[PDB]
RNA sequence: AAUUGUUGAAAGGGAAGGGCAUUUGAUCAGACAU
RNA sequence: AACUGGCGAUGCGGGAUGAACCGAACGUAGAGUUAAGGUGCCGGAAUACACGCUCAUCAGACACCACAAAAGGUGUUAGUU
RNA sequence: CCCUGAAAAUGGAUGGCGCUCAAGCGUGUUACCUAUACUCUACCGUCAGGGUUGAUAUGAUGCCCUGACGAGUAGGCAGGCGUGGAGGUCAGUGACGAAGCCUAGACCGUAAGGUCGGGUCGAACGGCCUCUAGUGCAGAUCUUGGUGGUAGUAGCAAAUAU
RNA sequence: UUUGCUCCACACAAUAUAGAUGGAUACGAAUAAGGCGUCCUUGUGGCGUCGCUGAACCAUAGCAGGCUAGCAACGGUGCACUUGGCGGAAAGGCCUUGGGUGCUUGCUGGCGAAUUGCAAUGUCAUUUUGCGUGGGGAUAAAUCAUUUGUAUACGACUUAGA
C-alpha cells in the first residue's frame, strides 16, 4: 500500500571499495580517491576497479526509495511517529535503535493504529 | 573532410530526418512549420519546403537559412565506407576530398 | 554431427588438418584421428627435417627436463601442432584437448568404425602437382621414431583383415541393389519416383 | 495435490465426427493427422517446405 | 614391446616363494596356492595360456631365480629375472 | 577496379583575347567519372601548359564497347616508373573488351613488376585483327586451329566440412 | 517415433569479444543446419533454451533452462548472436543448445 | 670472458643422474638381436659376485 | 586490530588478491496477504 | 634550433609487447554503424571471389619497428634494342 | 620474385601454431568482426536561456520547461560527509540497557558516510540551527606500544671424562 | 579378524555431468585416376555404368507411443537363452546356429486421449557412492618395533625372526 512508483534502478551496486583494502589490513575499506602519479586507479586502466562518479547517480524520483517503496524516517516515539500521520504510502517509519523495548512496544501499537509502517517491527521483542 | 553536391533528395531527407533549427542559440527540432516561421519568416522562408528550396537553389537568404539550420550530426554510413582505408583522397582510392556526385550515396548511408 | 568423428590422416595437410580440428574440438566435437604416420607436410623432407632440427636445438640450458619436449612420434607431433592452435593453458583448453584423441595407425576401438577425411586439409586438394611433400611416419622415424615397423606390420595385418570384411560387404551390397531393382517398377516404386525415391 | 464438461465432449463429438468425412475424401490424411511431427537428422527448418 | 600373460610353474620353492613377501616369518604363505589349484585337471587353463602366448608372442623372456640357499649368503630370499630366450620360434621357446 | 574507359574533352578557359578555345580529347581507363576527370586534367597537365584552376570539361561520356562478346587480342603499350627508372612496354592480352583488357594488364603490370596504378601510363590500347600481328607467344598459343585443352585435377570446394568419401579430382 | 525433438541443435560458441575484451551480454550460437546469414535469417525471432541439471532439486525439478532469443546474424558462416534473459556461463561455451521454432513465420 | 686454458671437462654426463638404483638388482636394458636358427638357449645369468 | 588454537564451510598443476558477466552452493529483504 | 601536433597531465580500440605511432579522447547504461586494425586456429570476422609471381639443403609475411649493402645467377617471369 | 653475398655467443620467436595454385608477395571487388568514437533514447550532474504570487504541502534558496556539454596531474573554486568541544532547540535516547566492540545479516547515498537487526557490554549519548578547533592517515629508513614469517630453524661444539 | 570383503539381480537415497535427445554408417590405393556390374584368354585385359558431394543411406506413424479384431506373409525386429567361430594394437567387439517369447505401421477395422486450460526443457540419458534386500564366492598382508650391512646424514635401501 505505497505510492507507485517507476521501476527502481539501481545504477551500480557492489559498494565502491578502496583501492587495495584486500591486499593491506591498514587500508579501510571506505572509499578514497587515489591520489598517485603512476596509479592504475586514477588512471582508469582496464580491468581496475570503478571510481564514484557523479554519472552513477540514481534517479531523482527514485532517489531514497527503499524497495518497499517509501522512505525511511527515523523515529524515537509517538511524538516524532505521528509526523507520518498524513504521508503513510511516501514515508515508513523507522525506530531508532537506541530505544528501549517497553518504547518499542508502544511505537509499533500506535504505528499498526495509524497505519504507519514499521521497517523494523522486530527488534527487541521478547517473544 | 568528404564533400560533394547534394541532390534533392539528399537535401530532402537531411532536412527531414536531422533538420534542426538554432532559436534562441539552442538546438531545436524542425518539428513544424511554425518553428520555422516564427524565425525565418522575416525573409519569406514559411515552410520547411521553403527551407529546402533556399537552400537547393543558392538564393537571397541562403546564407541565412544555412546558418538557421543547425550542423547535421550524422551517424556512420550503413554498409561502411565501401573501402578498406578511409585517409586518402577519394581519387586516391581513399574517401576524403571532393566526392562529387558520389556525396549522396554516402551521406543517405551516414543519414 | 556424430558424438564421435574418425578423420583418416592418410593424405591431409597437418596444419590445414590441426586448423580445422581445432576449431571443432572448441565448438565440441569428439575428434579421433587414426592414421597418423601416413600425414603430410608441405615441402621436401630434407626442408622438414632440417625444420625440426632446429626445434630440437631449443631446449632448457640450465636443466633439459624443463624444456620443450621434443616429441618425435607422428601422432604426437600433430598433437603438438594441435596444441599450438588451440588456447591449452586454460580449462576451455584443457577440455578442448581431452576431447581429442591421436594415434597412428587405428586401433581396435576404432577400426570398425566410419573414418571420414576433411576436403579443405587435403594434400591431393590444396597442394598444386609438382610440389614436394614429407610422410609425417618418414619424418618422425627420421628423427627418432622406433615403431615405424611394428605400425606398418599392424596395418598390413588390419588392411587384410578389413578386405575380408569388404568382400562380404560388397557382395551382400551387389545383393541388395539386385532385389532392389526387381521392386523396382513396382507401383510403390512408381509412386515414390513422382516423389522422389 | 488430487469431469470433462458434458457439452464440451458433445461440441467436440459433433465437430470431429462431422470434420471425419471431410477427411475421409483422400488417402493418408487421417493417419497423417494421428501421426506426430518431429525434426530427424539432416533436417533443415530453413530449407524444409510445409 | 607389452607383456601379454605370464604362466608359472605349478610347485615354487620356499627361496622363491620368499621374494613375494616382506614378512615371510609370520605370512600364511598363500602364494601360488589358488594357482597350483589351477595345475589339477591336467591344466587346461594353463596350456590354454601357453596356447595364447604361441599365438600372441613376439617375445619370450622366461622367469627364473636363483637357488641362493647354495650361496653362502646369509640371505634366503632368491632373486627373480626373465631371461630372453634365444633360439627357435615362439612355439620352441615356449615349449622348451 | 572494373574500369570505365571515358572520353573526356577539355579546353583552356575562353578570354577575349582567344575565344572559342581548340578542344583536346582523351580517352582514359578509370573506375568512375571522378578519377577520370582527375587523370585527364592529369594528363593536359603533363601535355601543355594549362592546369584544372585555367581550363574546363567540356564534356565527359562513357565509351561502351561496339562489341562486349567477340574475342578480340589486344595490343597494349604502357610506360611505367620502375624502382629504379622509367619503361616503355607493349604486351597483347586476348581477351572481350577495352575495360577489360585494361583491367588484367593492371592485374597483371601489378604482379610481374610491382607497378601499382599510381605509376603506369597506358600508352595505346589497340585491337589486333590481322593475326601474325600477334608477336607474343602467350597469346600466339591460344589462336591454334581446332584448339582444344583439357582441365586435369580438377578439386571441388566443399559446402560441408566433412566428406565422408575419400574423393577423386577426374574431370 | 522414437525421435521427438521439436528444436534445432546448436552450439554456444562464445560471448561477443573483441581481440582481447568479451562481452557476456551476447553470446554466439552455431546452428547446426545454418551455414550462410541468409539461411540464418530465417531463426531471427525463434527462442533458445540452455538446458542444464543440477543436484538439488526445485519447483519440482532438477532440470533447470536459461531462456533467451536470437537477436541477428554473425558473419558470413550463418552464426547467430543471441541474448539471454541470464546471460549464459562461460562453462558452456561448446555445450548445447535448443533453438524451438516458436515463435513462427510459415 | 672466455676460460682462459681449456681442460676436458670432469666426469661423464651420459651416467646421470647419479641416483641411487632402482633395485640391488640391475635390469638387462636390452637383449641380443634373437635370430630363429640356433637352438633356443637363455641370454643371461644371474650369479653373485 | 595485528597474530594464534579448535570447530564449520569452500578452493587450491610454479603465487594470492581484483573488474566485468553468469552457472553452482549458502544466506537474505520487500510484496501481493493489499 | 624553427613550425605544428602530441606525451608530460590521457584512459579506450589497433601496432603481440611499449608515454609519444595509427584511430580516437572518457558521466552511467541500451541498441545500431564504423574508424585504425583485421577475418586458417589461438581470435570475434570469408580455409571469400579474381588475375599473376615465388620453392628458399638459412623462404616470406605490413608503416614508426626492431636493419642490410656494393656485386653477382643459363633459377624463373615479363620486357627494351 | 627467389638464390649467393649473410659470421656471435643461455634455447627462441612473421606474437605463436603453422602455412607452399598459401594462411607468402603485387593488385582489384564485395561480405563480415569491434572502441569509453558516431546516431537515437533513458538517467545523473554542470552551464546557459526561460515559465510560475494563486491561497499555497508551506519553502521563490521552491516547482517546472528547453538546449548543449561531461577526459585530466600541479593548481583554483564550489557543494557536501565525519570528529573533540560551546550557545539554542527536539519538555530527544537510555539500567525494560547510553557509549564502545564483533557481525561474507538488511536498507539509503555516486561517495565521504548515514540508518537497522543480532551478540557482547555496562552509564552516559544523540538529530537539527549555529559557534569553535590541538578535527579526518598507508606511507615520512615517522614516535610509542604490540605481534608475525623466518623457526622449533641457527644453534646450546675451547678449558682431556666421566 | 565374531555378520568384515567381492560379485550377481532390484530397491531406495544421495552424487554429479566440458554437455544423449534417431544411427560414429568399417576395404585398400591413385588423383595426369578410380568405384561398381559384367565377359573372357584372369590381364597393368575388354565392355558397360557412376561421380559433378552426406542434399546420401538406414531408420522414422501408435498414451513419451495405449487396449483390442482381422487380413496377408513365414518375413523384419527387440529380449533372454543357446551353437560355432574370428579378433591382442588400446583384443572387451565382430559375425553365426537353433528354437522360445514380444512387437510389427506390409494391409483393413473398433475403443481411449480433453482439464498441463494460449507457451514455460515440462523432467524419460549415464557417472559415482551408500544402505538395504536374497544368492553365491573367496578366508591375507603391510607397517611400527627387533635384526643384518651388500645401504645410509635422517628418511630410504638390503636382510632375518612364530
Amino acid at each position: 500500500a505505497s505510492l507507485p512508483h517507476p521501476k527502481i534502478v539501481k545504477k551500480h551496486t557492489k559498494k565502491f571499495k578502496r583501492h587495495h583494502s584486500d591486499r593491506y589490513h591498514r587500508v579501510a575499506e571506505n572509499w578514497r580517491k587515489q591520489k598517485g602519479i603512476d596509479s592504475v586507479v586514477r588512471r582508469r586502466f582496464r580491468g581496475n576497479i570503478s571510481q564514484p562518479k557523479i554519472g552513477y547517480g540514481s534517479n531523482k524520483k527514485t532517489k531514497f526509495l527503499s524497495p518497499s517503496g517509501h522512505k525511511t524516517f527515523l523515529v524515537a516515539n509517538v511524538k516524532d511517529l505521528e509526523t507520518l500521520t498524513m504521508h503513510t504510502k511516501t514515508y515508513a517509519a523507522e525506530i531508532a535503535h537506541n530505544i528501549s523495548a517497553k518504547n518499542r512496544v508502544v511505537i509499533l501499537a500506535r504505528a499498526k493504529a495509524l497505519g504507519i509502517k514499521v521497517t523494523n517491527p522486530k527488534g527487541r521483542l521478547a517473544l | 573532410v568528404a564533400y560533394g553536391y547534394p541532390s534533392y533528395s539528399t537535401i530532402r531527407q537531411l532536412v527531414y530526418k536531422r533538420g534542426f533549427g538554432k532559436i534562441n542559440k539552442q538546438r531545436v527540432p524542425l518539428s513544424d512549420n511554425a518553428i520555422i516561421e516564427a524565425n525565418l519568416g522575416k525573409y519569406g522562408i514559411l515552410s520547411i519546403d521553403d527551407l529546402i528550396h533556399e537552400i537547393i537553389t543558392v538564393g537571397p537568404h541562403f546564407k541565412q537559412a544555412n546558418n538557421f539550420l543547425w550542423p547535421f550530426k550524422l551517424s556512420n554510413p550503413s554498409g561502411g565506407w565501401g573501402v578498406p582505408r578511409k585517409f586518402k583522397h577519394f581519387i586516391q582510392g581513399g574517401s576524403f576530398g571532393n566526392r562529387e556526385e558520389f556525396i549522396n550515396k554516402l551521406v543517405k548511408s551516414m543519414n | 554431427v556424430e558424438p564421435v568423428v574418425v578423420i583418416d590422416g592418410k593424405g591431409h595437410l597437418v596444419g590445414r588438418l590441426a586448423s580445422v580440428v581445432a576449431k571443432q574440438l572448441l565448438n565440441g566435437q569428439k575428434i579421433v584421428v587414426v592414421r597418423a604416420e601416413e600425414l603430410n607436410i608441405s615441402g621436401e623432407f630434407f626442408r622438414n627435417k632440417l625444420k625440426y632440427h632446429d626445434f630440437l636445438r631449443k631446449a632448457t640450458a640450465f636443466n633439459k627436463t624443463r624444456g620443450p619436449f621434443h616429441f618425435r612420434a607422428p601422432s604426437r607431433i600433430f598433437y603438438k601442432a594441435l596444441r599450438g592452435m588451440v588456447s591449452h593453458k586454460t580449462a576451455r583448453g584443457k577440455a578442448a584437448l581431452e576431447r581429442l584423441k591421436v594415434f597412428e595407425g587405428i586401433p581396435p576401438p576404432y577400426d570398425k568404425k566410419k573414418r571420414v577425411v576433411v576436403p579443405q586439409a587435403l594434400r591431393v586438394l590444396r597442394l598444386k602437382p609438382g610440389r614436394k611433400y614429407t610422410t609425417l611416419g618418414k619424418l618422425s622415424t627420421s628423427v627418432g621414431w622406433k615403431y615405424e615397423d611394428v605400425v606398418a606390420k599392424l596395418e598390413a595385418k588390419r588392411k587384410v583383415s578389413s578386405a575380408e570384411y569388404y568382400a562380404k560387404k560388397r557382395a551382400f551390397t551387389k545383393k541388395v541393389a539386385s532385389a532392389n531393382a526387381t521392386a523396382a517398377e513396382s507401383d510403390v516404386a512408381k509412386q515414390l519416383a513422382a516423389l522422389g525415391y | 495435490a488430487k469431469e470433462i464438461k458434458t457439452e464440451r465432449v458433445e461440441d467436440q463429438k459433433v465437430v470431429d465426427k462431422a470434420l471425419l468425412a471431410e477427411i475421409k475424401k483422400t488417402p493418408l490424411l487421417k493417419q497423417y493427422l494421428s501421426a506426430s511431427f518431429s525434426l530427424k537428422n539432416g533436417d533443415k527448418p530453413h530449407l524444409l517446405k510445409f | 614391446l607389452r607383456s601379454l600373460t605370464t604362466v608359472w610353474a605349478e610347485h615354487l620353492s620356499d627361496e622363491v616363494k620368499r621374494r613375494f613377501y616382506k614378512n615371510w616369518y609370520k605370512s600364511k604363505k598363500k602364494a601360488f596356492t589358488k594357482y597350483s589349484a589351477k595345475y589339477a585337471q591336467d591344466g587346461a587353463g594353463i596350456e590354454r595360456e601357453l596356447a595364447r602366448i604361441k599365438k600372441y608372442a613376439s617375445v619370450v623372456r622366461v622367469l627364473v631365480h636363483t637357488q641362493i640357499r647354495k650361496t653362502p649368503l646369509a640371505q634366503k630370499k632368491a632373486h627373480l629375472a626373465e631371461i630372453q630366450l634365444n633360439g627357435g620360434s615362439i612355439s620352441e621357446k615356449v615349449d622348451w | 577496379a572494373h574500369f570505365k574507359e571515358y572520353q573526356v574533352i577539355g579546353r583552356r578557359l575562353p578570354t577575349e583575347s582567344v575565344p572559342e578555345p581548340k578542344l583536346f580529347r582523351m580517352r582514359i581507363f578509370a573506375s568512375n567519372e571522378v578519377i577520370a576527370k582527375s587523370r585527364y586534367w592529369y594528363f593536359l597537365q603533363k601535355l601543355h601548359k594549362v592546369k584544372k584552376a585555367s581550363g574546363e570539361i567540356v564534356s565527359i561520356n562513357q565509351i561502351n564497347e561496339a562489341h562486349p562478346t567477340k574475342v578480340k587480342n589486344f595490343g597494349v603499350w604502357v610506360r611505367y616508373d620502375s624502382r629504379s627508372g622509367t619503361h616503355n612496354m607493349y604486351k597483347e592480352i586476348r581477351d572481350v573488351s577495352r575495360v577489360a583488357a585494361v583491367e588484367t594488364l593492371y592485374q597483371d603490370m601489378a604482379a610481374r613488376h610491382r607497378a601499382r596504378f599510381r605509376s603506369i601510363h597506358i600508352l595505346k590500347v589497340a585491337e589486333i585483327e590481322k593475326t601474325a600481328d600477334v608477336k607474343r607467344q602467350y597469346v600466339k598459343q591460344f589462336l591454334t586451329k581446332d584448339l582444344k585443352f583439357p582441365l586435369p585435377h580438377r578439386v571441388q570446394k566443399s559446402t560441408k566440412t566433412f566428406s565422408y568419401k575419400r574423393p577423386s579430382t577426374f574431370y | 517415433a522414437e525421435s521427438h525433438r521439436l528444436y534445432v541443435k546448436g552450439k554456444h560458441l562464445s560471448y561477443q569479444r573483441s581481440k582481447r575484451v568479451n562481452n557476456p551480454n551476447v553470446s554466439l550460437i552455431k546452428i547446426e543446419g545454418v551455414a550462410t546469414p541468409q539461411d540464418a535469417q530465417f531463426y531471427l525471432g525463434k527462442r533458445i533454451a540452455y538446458v542444464y541439471r543440477a543436484s538439488k532439486e526445485v519447483r519440482g525439478s532438477k532440470i533447470r533452462v536459461m531462456w533467451g532469443k536470437v537477436t541477428r546474424t554473425h558473419g558470413n558462416s550463418g552464426v547467430v548472436r543471441a541474448t539471454f534473459r541470464n546471460n549464459l556461463p562461460a562453462k558452456t561455451f561448446g555445450a548445447s543448445v535448443r533453438i524451438f521454432l516458436y515463435p513462427s513465420n510459415i | 670472458s672466455h676460460r682462459k686454458y681449456e681442460a676436458p671437462r670432469h666426469g661423464h654426463l651420459g651416467f646421470l643422474p647419479r641416483k641411487r638404483a632402482a633395485s640391488i638388482r640391475a635390469r638387462v636394458k636390452a637383449f641380443p638381436k634373437d635370430d630363429r636358427s640356433k637352438p633356443v638357449a637363455l641370454t643371461s645369468f644371474l650369479g653373485y659376485k
